[PDB]
């Protein structure tokens, strides 16, 4: 099973063929770190970690599974809130902050007991957004509910129809108003393949 | 000697995914 | 920019072929059975600092 | 079109990080395909992401007529009631305005944080108080307001706006800003409030127990500048200021030391006073070190430490969090005479010696940070002469912070450009004193002018005509101000300006606050004219 | 034909590499004869063996005391990793967990691998023999 964080924290803090062979898989650990960066509406994220006995390499070992209409609704709420923020309020952050001579910051002394700031969350009016209010900004929403998610591996989902109405209403900014495929006429993949095979250019199409 | 044998066994196990088709 | 992004999409649609059948692939399951690796639960920022200092 | 479609029939039957314009498609001279006649979808469908009110403005306004023709006679009232409910929801939503049209009692913490973001100030420490929005909105006593009104400061600098409430909450201050941005009054005003708001029983002392204030400057020139400004603040308030500096003969300064609130000094002369007993530091509760990095770069550090060694340590703050609590320190500032000391250090950089002086002198300080061709943001547009008027209009339509200045090369230009703008419904002055008052007042928003007085800092300068030499150009863009907000200078360049391209290119390449390959790579900008 | 270092009539030594940020040419043709070579008429021919091409380079306590401490920090029939699990379950005892992790890392750093899956009795037999 798992292990407390203080041990691996001491591992990384106090610090060769067993040390040499584990260093081969470094960009794989970089990929597993980069594919699980937390969302703007999350404050903290707790993930599992595989690590070597001497702290040679540290892995993430988690696939970022999300439910698709919930994910689109959450990013549409982000879009609305950031439009709201630029029409209301800009100072860009100064890039690379940590200078070339100082080491990276220690987590046990500076970030560990400091409470983070307020994240990006919409108001979520309790009259209309009532079926979505208790789970909209969770890490993995509705995970421990047997009605909606099949289990802990978080693979299959089924929802109710007012919930789908609410998630379609909140995601209205990211979705087009199309109703049929009488749109995309001579602007679809088969016409693009025909223009590829005949070496011509559709007006607005690619070359 | 043991650690290199363990990483070589894991390399052979990662090579097992395509072993009978590639060689 | 629209026309070039649509060019990349048409190229990715045309060059698509079905993936070849193979054995299911699990690197971390073979890493877990090794006694040289342990599992824990950490914050994202702490492991993000650990990965970059190990790379340094 | 016609020759092009005959060309089409004849053709038928017979690193670079940007994308080039020759890679473009849909360059077709067809009346059917340029105006492709996009759909609006029963007046109900909306294009995603583009603003819904703007989409309701740019619609064909045809289906609304079909609605108001075919709705029922009660359904017009139903539509009006639904729009009134929507406007009620919008009024409940907006109740997110701008701080220029809001009051003080309704201004929430997010609005104060955006107000701090607008003037490029940031603070370190806990519970930073609210800054000053205007003099009618400030909280100073009225006699200090009358003195500031007689001195001529119409609008506060942001270093004043932040350091005056922190100065009145008795907190140690580290101000990071350069000389000439108004730091001097920014530390003098809470001192003047503390001195002029003591009771009459607490001001009486039969002997001279030293100053209430020590203001130390590394150079004689900065000491005389702070001297003259402290005198012109202190003479209407009846507060004497003594200069302990070099360059003046010892008899005059010695005779001024016998007379006995504020002493502005140079470090060698002040330590020659303190090591020889010409002035004591008994009732001193206010220490200011302006340009401490210049004190380090000249080497006055053990001298200023020995000046600290003459201070009585009975009024030093404890090294707890209670030195940054505004309630206890505000009530301690309201205690009058028996408060702890306050130290304000202005600097421009951070060497470790200024950090050691901060750890030796200060007790949990608040760090207030503030922040022509090198320091003015410059933008250029290459065009033909005929394109200038429409590009200007497009720029103006984006909105601006009045007043702005537009420069032209000949006085006839001045007059005719100015007319056109007044035609487009703009308030434009041409170019005596009368013009600047209105601009200053807000009446007129745009000054049109040629290279030919004295005028406020502007947010934007537009060189409608480029100057004929780079020295005139430099003087123009300098009108965004000596310091503070960088401002923006936008220049229209044509082929008639080729002889200034090389120097213009240099002006911008030497401007870290500026981003222009169009000029930098231009064939005419490569060699001196 | 190739020229030697004797038909150059006036090479001198290399006094200083740079001053004021400007690189100083060492006045001798040694480095040009190391990079390439000369013909009889004075032309230059350069060596071209740059396979990798290197695109950045082109433009510049005793072990018995450890065992005694571990047997002090263990209960019988318990693994070391299980002791880490229990003493980490903020934890109940941060300092003894810190000591246990430190002794474990000092044992790992001496070459003893796999000390986490080790009971108390086997470590006692290791301390005995």
């Amino acid at each position: 099973e798992d292990m407390p964080p203080e041990h691996v924290r001491k591992i990384i803090r106090d610090h060769k063929r067993v040390y040499l062979g584990a260093l081969k898989y470094m960009p794989h650990a970089v990929l597993k770190l980069l594919e699980n960066m937390p969302m703007p509406w999350e404050q903290i994220r707790d993930v599992p970690v595989l690590y070597h006995i001497t702290g040679a390499i540290s892995f993430v070992n988690e696939i970022p599974w999300v439910i698709e209409p919930v994910y689109i609704s959450q990013w549409g709420s982000m879009w609305i809130m950031m439009r709201r923020e630029k029409r209301d309020r800009f100072k860009r952050m100064r890039f690379p902050p940590f200078d070339d001579e100082e080491p990276p910051l220690d987590y046990a002394d500076n970030i560990l007991d400091v409470e983070p700031l307020e994240a990006i969350q919409l108001e979520l009016d309790p009259e209309e957004d009532a079926p979505v209010l208790d789970w909209f900004y969770d890490h993995q929403p509705l995970r421990d509910s047997r009605k909606y998610v099949n289990g802990s591996t978080y693979q299959r989902w089924q929802f109710t129809l007012p919930m789908m109405s609410t998630l379609y209403r909140l995601a209205n900014q990211l979705l087009t108003d199309l109703v049929d495929d009488n749109y995309f006429y001579l602007f679809d993949l088969k016409a693009f393949f025909t223009s590829k095979a005949l070496n011509m250019a559709i007006p607005g199409g690619p070359k | 000697e043991e650690a290199d044998a363990i990483y070589a066994a894991l390399d052979k196990r990662m090579d097992e995914r395509r072993k009978e088709r590639r060689e | 920019s629209y026309q070039k992004l649509l060019k990349y999409y048409v190229l990715n649609a045309l060059k698509h072929r079905p993936p070849k059948a193979q054995k299911k692939r699990y690197l971390f399951r073979s890493f877990k059975a090794t006694k040289f690796f342990q599992s824990t639960k950490l914050d994202w920022v702490e492991v993000g600092l650990q990965v970059c200092r190990q790379g340094y | 079109d016609k020759s092009k479609e005959l060309h089409a029939i004849k053709e038928r039957y017979l690193f670079v990080f940007e994308w080039d314009a020759s890679e473009d498609t849909s360059i077709d001279y067809n009346p059917l395909y340029k105006e492709r006649h996009q759909v609006q979808l029963l007046g109900r469908g909306f294009i995603a992401g583009i603003d819904l009110k703007q989409q309701k403005r740019e619609q064909s306004r045809f289906y609304g007529d079909l609605m108001e023709k075919r709705r029922t006679l009660e359904e017009k009232e139903q539509e009006e009631a639904r729009l009134r409910k929507l406007r009620k929801k919008e009024a409940k939503q907006r109740w997110d305005r701008h701080w220029s049209q809001k009051k003080l009692d309704e201004m929430t913490d997010r609005d104060w944080r955006i107000f701090r973001e607008d003037y490029s100030i940031t603070t370190k420490g806990g519970k930073i108080p609210n800054p000053i929005r205007s003099w009618k909105d400030s909280s100073l006593p009225p006699h200090i307001l009358e003195v500031i009104d007689k001195c001529g400061y119409k609008e506060p600098t942001p270093i004043q706006r932040q350091a005056i409430p922190i100065g009145l909450q008795n907190r140690d201050i580290i101000g990071v800003a350069e000389t000439g941005s108004g730091k001097t009054a920014a530390f003098l005003i809470p001192l003047l409030v503390w001195i002029t708001t003591l009771p009459k029983i607490d001001r009486i002392e039969e002997s001279d127990q030293g100053p209430y204030a020590i203001i130390l400057a590394p150079t004689r020139e900065l000491a005389q500048q702070i001297e003259e400004e402290t005198i012109k603040f202190g003479k209407p308030l009846g507060i004497r200021t003594v200069a302990v500096i070099g360059g003046i003969s010892r008899e005059d300064q010695g005779f001024r030391l016998r007379m006995g609130e504020i002493v502005i000094a140079t470090p060698g002369r002040l330590i020659d006073v303190l090591e020889n007993r010409y002035l004591v530091l008994s009732r001193c509760t206010y220490v200011v070190l302006d340009e401490a990095d210049r004190m380090i770069d000249m080497g006055f550090e053990p001298d200023v430490q020995k000046i600290l060694e003459h201070m009585p340590v009975s009024n030093q703050k404890p090294d707890t969090d209670e030195a940054e609590d505004p309630e206890k320190m505000l009530a301690n500032f309201e205690s009058g005479k028996h408060k702890y000391r306050q130290t304000v250090m202005f600097t421009a950089t951070m060497p470790p010696a200024v950090e050691r002086l901060a750890r030796s002198y200060l007790r949990r300080p608040a760090v207030v940070y503030i922040g022509p061709h090198e320091r003015v943001e410059q933008k250029v547009f290459l065009m033909s002469e005929s394109e200038k008027r429409k590009k200007l209009l497009a720029i103006l339509e984006q909105g601006f912070d009045p007043p702005i200045i537009i420069f032209v090369n000949q006085k006839k230009g001045c007059d005719v450009l100015a007319k056109s703008l007044e035609k487009m419904g703009y308030n434009a002055c041409t170019l005596r004193e009368f013009a600047l008052s209105n601009l200053k007042a807000g009446a007129k928003d745009i000054l049109v002018a040629t290279d030919v007085i004295d005028i406020q800092d502007v947010s934007m300068v537009v060189n409608y005509d480029m100057a004929k030499n780079i020295e005139d150009y430099i003087h123009r863009i300098g009108r965004t101000g000596r310091a503070g907000k960088s401002g923006v200078a936008i220049t229209f360049l044509t082929k008639e300006d080729s002889a200034v391209f090389y120097e213009l290119k240099q002006a911008i390449l030497e401007s870290p606050v500026s981003s222009p390959p169009e000029l930098a790579n231009h064939p005419d900008a490569q060699h001196k004219p | 034909d190739i020229l030697a270092s004797e038909d150059v009539e006036g090479q001198e030594a290399a006094t200083l590499p740079s001053e004021g940020g400007v690189r100083i040419t060492p006045f001798n043709l040694q480095e040009e004869m190391e990079e390439g070579h000369f013909d009889a008429d004075g032309n230059y021919f350069l060596n071209r063996d740059a396979q990798i091409r290197d695109s950045w380079l082109d433009n510049i306590m005793s072990a018995q005391a450890l065992l005694e401490g571990l047997l002090e920090l263990l209960l019988p029939r318990e693994t070391v990793a299980g002791a880490l699990r229990r003493l980490g379950a903020q934890p109940s005892s941060p300092q003894r967990l810190d000591r246990l992790s430190g002794l474990a890392d000092q044992m790992v750093a001496r070459g003893n691998l796999g000390v986490y899956q080790e009971t108390r009795e086997r470590l006692a037999m290791r301390l005995k023999g």
